[PDB]
RNA sequence: GUCUCCGUAGUGUAGGGUAUCACGUUCGCCUAAUACGCGAAAGGUCCUCGGUUCGAAACCGGGCGGAAACACCA
RNA sequence: GUCUACGGCCAUACCACCCUGAACGCGCCCGAUCUCGUCUGAUCUCGGAAGCUAAGCAGGGUCGGGCCUGGUUAGUACUUGGAUGGGAGACCGCCUGGGAAUACCGGGUGCUGUAGGCUU
RNA sequence: GAGCAGAAGGGCAAAAGCUCGCUUGAUCUUGAUUUUCAGUACGAAUACAGACCGUGAAAGCGGGGCCUCACGAUCCUUCU
RNA sequence: GACCCCAGAAAAGGUGUUGGUUGAUAUAGACAGCAGGACGGUGGCCAUGGAAGUCGGAAUCCGCUAAGGAGUGUGUAACA
RNA sequence: CUCAACCUAUUCUCAAACUUUAAAUGGGUAAGAAGCCCGGCUCGCUGGCGUGGAGCCGGGCGUGGAAUGCGAGUGCCUAG
RNA sequence: CGGGGCGGACUGUCCCCAGUGCGCCCCGGGCGGGUCGCGCCG
């Protein structure tokens, strides 16, 4: 019963997120955002592909769900289960709103027409930016031809046009791959479950004699 | 950890200090507005308020009015420069808040060349007195108590202060409730135990009871009595020629000062350079206590 | 549709800034507000009474009438195509002094001045102010060294 | 070689009955602390309702008296002696002050009496440093600081060392 | 689609200060036995969530179900 | 060089912990006859001057948090006006002017008015 | 991060919140002004001025409710 | 195919052609063609009814080596 | 040993009815002779004061106190 | 890019161990702006 996503394609109206003004809103399709190893560490999976939105528009939360999947099957098919971690970096927040019609042969039956028209809550999508990153796959630095297949397969779950991005960054962080290595050395970063701590030469030195000890 | 901080980063980003003498407890800023603030079709008419502030071991006593850069004080009288004439002991009490209250008024009138023309109420009685202008003569000097945080019940110093310099011949607005004499039962003011009061003979009752009950005691209370032989049979009568005294010479003459020397006894805030050395140094020591293992 | 109430859409206007809330300080209290001086109208939020509309907020008037806690305000206010003058009531605490009428007060003084001054002595000086004129004409040094060689970068994607 | 301003010694003892209503067993229990203290003593009311207790909103439910100076002191030592000097470590706070509760009123001081009750009672003794008073001041008030507190050890120590007593693990 | 009403012992129902009645269930009597009859006992988030209140089955906002009344003129 | 009383601006002043404090001062402190308030002289009010700077308070310290102010972010984001510019659109580029904010990296940590003291 | 009667927003800490004490400025009057606006009215509101008071030691504050809503012409009737 | 508004088109494709980016191989002879080799443990283990490299679950090694994957596909019931 | 809750330092993504910070465009006022500076007089308002404030009366100051452009002010009647 | 002599203050190298700043004077090198500045060249 959902309309084509070409009827909610563009963002044309504000951000209408869930809230205490709009109540009733169906739950997103999508619930998980993370798939694969999340528990690997920093070191584990250096390299970073996204995939980058060159269209400003909405994405629907059924799409989100569909890309995901898609690209989980291959990424499980050409690396393991265990040799990838996905993060999905959109989150429908914007609610898109129907103004329901009987689709019955008359309008005598109180169709009203587009008097007291606004609608009720349909679903959700993710507003997307141009050069806004849609997904990220982070893995061995071997498996960069299969982070690419993986990305462009869900790209043909959008509507519009997505492009593949291999990321100089290291993994998930936003540190820069070919300084991340000396960072650790020096200590300037301090790896945690998947991402690393900046440890910034300020502070107390009680902090900085835990480290170095 | 069990308990979300409170005091955390946020809590600090978001908090509003308070004024700083709000903030060390001296300022009621409520009371300070109506205080200080003239009518705006007054212009800058000064608006006058006498300020009592009885301290632990002084009372000062002070005349001001508020000026955008701050309050201007044009007349000032402490209990401790009392000792200049007759009262050496016993300061911080109401028959002293009563002579330096006193000292004030006889002190700011003489500046401005008003002491034959309000004369106040020369022979001291606890009773209502209120000065009126004289005609063709300038105006009485009018100006508002100002209590501070003081807990404004019967009895107490601050009013002391106002008794003295209502009856030295400010024009301060007043009513007898909250003097020693008023009695809260009958809604009577007696006038006569406020004049006992403001001559010290409350004190000087304690004094000869405390000799009568507990001779040690006594001592105790009234250690720096015994110095120079304050007795209470002679209280009235230092305090009638201390009264005597004010009026005579209420000016004020300071003490000159130049011979010292520079000598600093805080010690002065460390240059950034000392502070990055201090770091560099420690951060050294616990390298090389390391290499020590 | 929108409702005629007096303090519709003021919930930023007349709100306080950021960690300024509390006690009024009271110096805003001791200005001194003479009869044709210029002053622009806040409209502070904390208090409550005497306050401008909001219509006036950030306007600019002269002031007529000084009360005990107010003073009176000729402020122009623009209806349609015609701009009448009102005249307003607003407390202290919503006004402040206009600094461009002290400014002009200045400069005022510093002309009748150097006017005084330029007669005792002798000569002419100018006393209008002119617009920022053309740059004149000057040498650039290069002081033996080569100016640096700009290029347009190369693109690259960055996130 | 301690300064004599940091002696701890006896803020006051804060002693508190609650019954459950409101009526004569309240009346009764107010004497009860009228008589330990030699004081009036001041009832407290419910701050809400609840149903389980059977306590009503704004109903008188405990009675309650603050004990100072030697009083104070004199009153301790009695409710001490019922313990037998013998305080767990868990009945004092982390703020520096103990308390202890009685069960039974009568067999300290008072004889019964058959219209008083069997009613117990609770203390909770404040421990304090001179300069105390500068939180409570109207004027200028300020906090006490941090070696002018009194720790849990502190508190352990003063009890272990004025009335011999035992702080049982427990 | 619009508007209105109702959710309380197992059943059918009454009713802002500790929940009623009948039937039903359990136990004991009478009877050779069952039923009737007699003497006792037990049974109820008052549909759900939030709010007002000292206190909500109650009062108000919602959400789950059920029952109604409307949808005409070409 | 400091303090007290009254302040102005109201964190460069706040918060946490540590160190130091000579002299006046401010305090803590002692007491409850009187004044006045308490369930309690704890607070408030009053009368004092044995003791103490432990505390308040002042100064200093912390690769301290915060705050203030700079750099970067960045001529980036956004934006006035223009085109018979591009693109199916979504949007984007250019011309003409204006131009931010995080993260990250530095510096600073109360100034001052009136009156009155101490400091050889 | 509570409360301030209620919708929401603003405001508020020795407050504007809570508890006590005393009270009736929720009183008698004339004008001016703001809001809606035609710059008409009503309603509501602001600053004054003249009385008579309340409270507080006093400065002051108060002519209803912390502010933004809570209301009604001619004719007729009724009361003072 | 052919000109603002404007009067019709998208995702997705092309070994048509043109330009560009990045990477790789090559006289120690690439690329494409034609012509030889493409083995032993080992019909490797666990799945079995046959699964021998090719229906599947894991491992991914050794020697001859110039080179052979305990296997890319066709095929066989399995072989071949 | 593990999974929860909780806390701490991080991490992804958001707000028409959120916000520390915060543009561009925009709104008000001022850019003098009704101004400035000297004296003096009046007041029942204000008042320690020859105070404060306002008004009034004389006198002297023109380099006419940004650019650009333009002749302005004012009344009655009035259609659509 | 720094040299000499006196007061504080810091470091877990404390045998006169090591290091930092400030207050006065004596020097050393470089840079910018005014200078009747003074000469030479265009
Ligand atoms: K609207
Ligand atoms: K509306
Ligand atoms: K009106
Ligand atoms: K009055
Ligand atoms: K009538
Ligand atoms: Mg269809
Ligand atoms: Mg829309
Ligand atoms: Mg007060
Ligand atoms: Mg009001
Ligand atoms: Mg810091
Ligand atoms: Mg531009
Ligand atoms: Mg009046």
């Amino acid at each position: 019963g959902r309309r084509p996503a070409r009827c909610y394609r563009y963002c044309k109206n504000k951000p209408y997120p869930k809230s205490r003004f709009c109540r009733g809103v169906p739950d997103a399709k999508i619930r998980i955002f993370d798939l694969g190893r999340k528990k690997a560490k920093v070191d584990e999976f250096p390299l970073g592909g996204h995939m980058v939105s060159d269209e400003y528009e909405q994405l629907s939360s059924e799409a989100l769900e569909a890309a995901r999947i898609c690209a989980n099957k291959y990424m499980v098919k050409s690396c393991g289960r265990d040799g990838f971690h996905m993060r999905v970096r959109l989150h429908p927040f914007h609610v898109i709103r129907i103004n329901k019609m009987l689709s019955c042969a008359g309008a005598d039956r109180l169709q009203t027409g587009m008097r007291g028209a606004f609608g009720k809550p349909q679903g959700t999508v993710a507003r997307v930016h141009i050069g806004q990153v849609i997904m990220s796959i982070r893995t061995k630095l071997q498996n960069e031809e299969h982070v690419i297949e993986a990305l462009r397969r869900a790209k043909f779950k959008f509507p519009g046009r997505q492009k593949i991005h291999i990321s100089k960054k290291w993994g998930f962080t936003k540190f820069n791959a070919d300084e991340f290595e000396d960072m650790v050395a020096k200590k300037c970063l301090i790896p945690d479950g998947c991402g690393v701590k900046y440890v910034p030469s300020h502070g107390p030195l009680d902090k900085w004699r835990v480290l170095h000890s | 950890g069990f308990v979300k901080v409170v005091k955390n980063k946020a809590y600090f980003k978001r908090y509003q200090v308070k004024f700083r003498r709000r903030r060390e407890g001296k300022t009621d800023y409520y009371a300070r507005k109506r205080l200080v603030i003239q009518d705006k079709n007054k212009y800058n008419t000064p608006k006058y308020r006498m300020i009592v502030r009885v301290t632990n071991r002084d009372i000062i006593c002070q005349i001001a009015y508020a000026r955008i850069e701050g309050d201007m004080i044009v007349c000032a009288a402490y209990a401790h420069e009392l000792p200049k004439y007759g009262v050496k002991v016993g300061l911080t009490n109401y028959a002293a808040a009563y002579c330096t209250g006193l000292l004030l008024a006889r002190r700011l009138l003489n500046r401005f060349g008003m002491d034959k023309i309000y004369e106040g109420q020369v022979e001291v009685t606890g009773d209502e007195y209120n000065v009126e202008s004289i005609d063709g003569q300038p105006g009485a000097f009018t100006c508002y108590l100002d209590a501070g945080l003081a807990r404004t019940t019967t009895g107490n110093k601050v009013f002391g202060a106002l008794k003295g310099a209502v009856d030295g011949g400010l024009s301060i607005p007043h009513s007898t409730k909250r003097f020693p004499g008023y009695d809260s039962e009958s809604k009577e003011f007696n006038a006569e135990v406020h004049r006992k009061h403001i001559m010290g003979q409350n004190v000087a009752d304690y004094m000869r009871y405390l000799m009568e009950e507990d001779e040690d005691a006594y001592k105790k209370q009234f250690s720096q009595y015994i110095k120079n032989s304050v007795t209470p049979d002679m209280m009235e009568e230092m305090y009638k020629k201390a009264h005597a005294a004010i009026r005579e010479n209420p000016v004020y003459e300071k003490k000159p000062k130049k011979e010292v020397k520079k000598k600093r006894w805080n010690r002065p805030k460390m240059s950034l350079a000392q502070k990055k050395d201090r770091v560099a140094q420690k951060k050294a020591s616990f390298l090389r206590a390391q290499e020590r293992a | 549709t929108n409702t005629k109430g007096k303090r519709r859409g003021t919930r930023y206007m007349f709100s306080r800034p950021f960690r300024k809330h509390g006690v009024v300080p009271l110096a805003t209290y001791m200005r001194i507000y003479k009869k044709g001086d210029i002053v622009d109208i806040k409209g502070m939020g904390t208090v409550q009474k005497g306050m401008p509309h909001k219509c006036y907020h950030g306007k600019t008037g002269r002031v007529y009438n000084v009360t005990q806690h107010a003073v009176g305000i000729v402020v122009n206010k623009q209806v349609k195509g015609k701009i009448l003058a009102k005249r307003i009531n607003v407390r202290i605490e919503h006004i402040k002094h206009s600094k461009s009428r002290d400014s002009f007060l200045k400069r005022v003084k510093e002309n009748d001045q150097k006017k005084k001054e330029a007669k005792e002595k002798g000569t002419w000086v100018q006393l209008k102010r002119q617009p920022a004129p053309p740059r004149e004409a000057h040498f650039v040094r290069t002081n033996g060294k080569e100016p640096e060689l700009l290029e347009p970068i190369p693109y690259e994607f960055m996130a | 070689k301690e300064n004599p301003m940091r002696e701890l010694r006896i803020r006051k003892l804060c002693l508190n009955i609650c019954v459950g209503e409101s009526g004569d067993r309240l009346t009764r229990a107010a004497k009860v602390l009228e008589q330990l203290t030699g004081q009036t003593p001041v009832f407290s009311k419910a701050r809400y309702t609840v149903r389980s207790f059977g306590i009503r909103r704004n109903e008188k439910i405990a009675v309650h008296c603050t004990v100072r100076g030697a009083k104070a002191e004199e009153i301790l030592e009695k409710g001490l002696k019922v313990r037998e000097y013998e305080l767990r470590k868990n009945n004092f706070s982390d703020t520096g002050n103990f308390g202890f509760g009685i069960q039974e009123h009568i067999d300290l001081g008072i004889k019964y009496d058959p219209s008083i009750g069997i009613y117990g009672l609770d203390f909770y003794v404040v421990l304090g440093r001179p300069g105390f008073s500068i939180a409570d001041k109207k004027r200028r008030t300020g906090c006490i600081g941090a070696k002018h507190r009194i720790s849990k050890e502190e508190a352990m120590r003063w009890f272990q060392q004025k009335y011999d007593g035992i702080i049982l693990p427990g």
